[PDB]
């Protein structure tokens, strides 16, 4: 969708693999804020909105 | 309120105590007044801010 | 330290930060003292093909 039109999902009750998205290295940029990216695999969050 | 001055020295120190306690449960400007989360959820070169 | 890079990895090496280079190849410490020079190198080390 467009930026004004910018597409929500919701992202709860599941387990989440965030291994696979760091090291498919198909993406140019991948930063992170608040949070370090190598422990993403070892946190449980209570919702995620993407 | 007869001991009101041997009681006044205690509920001091007890008031002392507990704002020092609770002075743990601040942020100070940092994202989470918790130290265990912040350790496990940043790496260390911008967790030492 | 002498070698040769992307162009749009001459940010990648430094302090703190984050990717397959740093990781794998070449890390810099959180306490790095000192300094990076980068120079391109197309006219002098790539060859036509």
């Amino acid at each position: 969708a467009s930026v004004y039109a910018w597409n929500r999902k919701r992202i709860s009750n599941c387990v989440a693999d965030y291994s696979v998205l760091y090291n498919s290295a198909s993406f140019s940029t991948f930063k992170c804020y608040g949070v370090s990216p190598t422990k993403l695999n070892d946190l449980c969050f209570t919702n995620v909105y993407a | 309120s007869a001991l009101g001055k041997l009681q006044d020295v205690v509920n001091q120190n007890a008031q002392a105590l507990n704002t020092l306690v609770k002075q743990l449960s601040s942020n100070f400007g940092a994202i989470s007044s918790v130290l265990n989360d912040i350790l496990s959820r940043l790496d260390p070169p911008e967790a030492e801010v | 330290d002498s070698f040769v890079i992307r162009g749009d990895e001459v940010r990648q090496i430094a302090p703190g930060q984050t990717g397959k280079i740093a990781d794998y190849n070449y890390k810099l410490p959180d306490d790095f003292t000192g300094c990076v020079i980068a120079w391109n190198s197309n006219n002098l080390d790539s060859k036509v093909g």
